[PDB]
């Protein structure tokens, strides 16, 4: 059976405030494994149908010493997108986060995402993570990954 | 069998993998095991029986970390919090260094990774503020100023100078 | 094997500031979908014994148009509840959630919730999801849903 | 296959605001089951190789009439840890959590953290959870809990 | 059959399992329904048919939380709030009890796990303070105090004494 | 074949569905594609071979969404952040216009679904306040009040009129 462990390129970890999706992961390094499934910048491709369970943690970190987060207004999220290289158009199929108010006086700041789910997925069809704020993204492979295992056949 | 460096499968008596190499597949009945080199960024410390290697720890400036040393395939790399903080176990960050009251001044040479050891001002010395780094300072010579030493200072206050 | 991935019913959630068990989700549209159980009024079903494996994300919204929160004290919660149809009482399975402070300037805020967990469920016993403050539900597939699948058989 | 779902043991949850590893869960009351690998000390051993999904859900909790949350500076984490009967150093397998400002006029704070990850996994290998403030741990056997379950062998 | 301490299945008619026993195996063909006693800290209430026992819930006093009967094998343990709090079904919480306004007093006696009641005032009462357990206390008496009344008091106000 | 409203599958040349329908089944050696209509809700704006339809997006006024135009089978439904808020990529949701500072307007027409464009004031025309929607507003002819032009107002700041 097929499945999938990405955890975030830690050397490619795009920079800015906008929200991006991400185009790097670790596919055959520590934790990080793929099999039957194929990984092409961030677009983790279906080679075989079947339901799959996609899951993603994220996790947000801030230190004082990188300066001060502007704007006050801070919505980490991250969504989960289901895309596909016969239609060109991207759809949401998980989403998850949290508005946060990183303003105080500490010195470190973190915030951890997690979300899961059972869906059906054709070969063709990619999967791909998307986040708010890439330059708050924790480097560590325990803390941003995603994946993705087939349990049964479509039929 | 021995128990450095060897390991017992299946009856036999097989030999461990190498720092630098992990254990791609354990011995046959007509062979001994095989051991393939770490890959890029992975590492391995020990004589090991491990299918995959470690991957090198992420010193995240992030997280106010710095390598002190990359490490090998046989090393761990190893960080430190960079200047002005500390590790602490659990939260597993980069906490702020512990401020010095006045009265008290951090003790010298300060650490890379450890926090700041608070000393009780000296004789002739003091100190004024709340500083991780700054250590208790010698009182003002008046003569310097062309003075005269009017009040004697303290832990906490410099001496007074009068131009009288 | 039997499975079901249940969105939020855009149309059909409650209003108010109480504990209400959520009576209303989609079965057959978007994302969701359900194989070999039931489901009646919030309430699904299982249908064969076995292993299955239940996950749940709660998404919590609130915009500056719709007001501003009361009380003070906010607690956004989400409980995952076993059901029978033979034992009136109910028992939670999982429990998840956060307090929270929305009284901020920022026009917007959100919050979202996890929960997973391998359970041992037989033919009969049903499983409904119940949110502390239902007025602040966010109404999208990716947002707010439930679901399981069987892994293993009991034996 | 093989599986575990375990529940903290409420009668001896550790004390101090120092990060330890939970040596005491429930394995065979209430939710709490295990089949085909062992426990010891909150060390759930592997015994037969396989690829699992590792998973764990952590609370939080705070009442005003256990006194006050000192030094202001506060965060609640869980690492997921692999450890081995063959090497002393452990490794993180997943990590969550967040920073959090408990310091309100609130009576209660609460707060839950969710992680899973698909993990490869060796018999003698052994999963263990750490936590950052054991004396803020919810004793609810729906509310603090980790497990597992075989999903695919190695081959 | 009887719809009570009994359950039809595979046709034939079997018999339940008593309260403080769960359903082991169902009905076989050449035996009736084997029932085992509930485990440590478990409990079944009804007349069942269930896989297992439910497991008591924890009393936290981590959430303010203290039993007042533990319960046995056949018996729901119950918990309460502790003093000055009631619990609220919403947030599954020990909420602090509200309290009562100047000109109104907590109406006695105190329950234990509900929320208090806001009673007004009395003639001849009085409530200055804010308080979820003090009730509306009686006007002082001025000839106690060796002085005379001059005003009488009000619902959120004492008298006022003068030594004259 | 053809790239538009076909796809190969099997060798043979199949056709694909209309938009408002979705792919049932595939191409058979046998026959063609089945195409089904899109459900309640549901839509496919394409020529597609989609397993099932798209649901159509929740316009929730929770976020401050609402609907420009609910759309068809054949069509997205299109929504728009309501009056005094613009869409942000970013966050997904419907932020505040920003404010227009003193010396500047908020120009006009206003957008329905983007953000406030400020302008500076103009000669003859004056802004004193923080607004996302209040323009540059004349300046008061004293005139028109019976008065006089004390001193000239400016673009922060209104003109004086004096009865002298
Ligand atoms: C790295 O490898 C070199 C090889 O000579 C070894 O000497 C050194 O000790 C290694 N570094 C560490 C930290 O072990
Ligand atoms: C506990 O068991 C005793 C046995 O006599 C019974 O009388 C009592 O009612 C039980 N407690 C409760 C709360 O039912
Ligand atoms: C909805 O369908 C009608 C059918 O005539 C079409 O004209 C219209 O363009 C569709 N709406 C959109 C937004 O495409
Ligand atoms: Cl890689
Ligand atoms: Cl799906
Ligand atoms: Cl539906
Ligand atoms: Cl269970
Ligand atoms: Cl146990
Ligand atoms: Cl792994
Ligand atoms: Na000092
Ligand atoms: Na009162
Ligand atoms: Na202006």
């Amino acid at each position: 059976q097929p499945f999938a462990h990405l955890t975030i390129n830690a050397a490619s970890i795009p920079s800015g405030s906008h929200k991006v999706t991400l185009s790097s992961w670790y596919h055959d390094r520590g934790w990080a494994k793929i099999s039957n499934m194929t990984l092409s910048n961030g677009k983790l491709r279906v080679n075989q149908d079947g339901f799959y369970y996609l899951y993603a943690n994220i996790c947000f970190r801030h230190h004082e010493t990188s300066g001060s987060v502007p704007t006050d207004y801070l919505q980490l999220m991250v969504y989960v997108v289901k895309t596909s290289i016969k239609i060109p158009s991207s759809h949401n199929l998980m989403k998850g986060g949290s508005t946060k108010n990183w303003s105080g006086n500490s010195e470190f700041h973190f915030y951890s995402i997690n979300v899961g789910g059972f869906f059906k997925l054709r070969a063709g069809e990619e999967i791909s993570i998307q986040v708010s704020n890439p330059s708050l993204l924790d480097p560590d492979q325990d803390a941003t990954y995603f994946g993705a295992f087939k349990v049964q056949d479509i039929d | 069998c021995t128990q450095e460096r060897h390991y017992e499968h299946l009856g036999r008596c097989c030999s461990r993998c190498e720092p630098g190499k992990y254990l791609s597949s354990k011995c046959t009945p007509t062979s001994d095991s095989v051991c393939l080199p770490c890959g890029p960024d992975e590492y391995l410390d020990t004589w090991n029986e491990e299918d995959k290697c470690l991957l090198h720890k992420v010193c995240d400036a992030g997280k106010a970390l710095v390598a002190v040393d990359p490490g090998n395939h046989t090393a761990p790399r190893r960080c430190a919090c960079t200047a002005g903080y500390h590790w602490n176990s659990d939260c597993e960050c980069c906490r702020r260094n512990t401020e010095c009251a006045p009265g008290f001044g951090a003790q010298h040479p300060l650490q890379l990774n450890k926090d700041t050891v608070c000393t009780p001002c000296l004789l002739g010395f003091f100190s004024d503020v709340f500083s991780s780094t700054d250590k208790c300072k010698p009182w003002t010579n008046c003569t310097l100023l062309g003075k005269l030493e009017a009040h004697q200072g303290t832990t906490e206050s410099d001496v007074v100078c009068s131009s009288s």
